[PDB]
């Protein structure tokens, strides 16, 4: 739902969220940026 | 208090990112 409003192009999140979604990720799923990092590669890939 | 949503919305955010750099 962060992911899809928060995208401008697809695959061009703005750093702002490039963290943001990171920060959620590493606090909703409490992953840390380790774990969080996959997952932000797979959501903005997907999100794309 | 759909105005109140959206800002409260963007104080979360900006309040758990705070506490992640602190």
């Amino acid at each position: 739902a962060f992911g899809h409003k928060y995208s401008e192009e697809g695959g061009l999140i703005n750093e702002s969220l490039r963290d943001q979604l990171l920060v959620t990720i590493q606090k909703t799923f409490t992953y840390t940026r380790t774990q969080a990092q996959h997952l932000f590669i797979i959501l903005m890939e997907c999100m794309k | 208090l759909e105005e109140v949503n959206e800002r409260e919305h963007s104080m979360k955010a900006s309040l758990q990112t705070v506490d992640i750099r602190l």
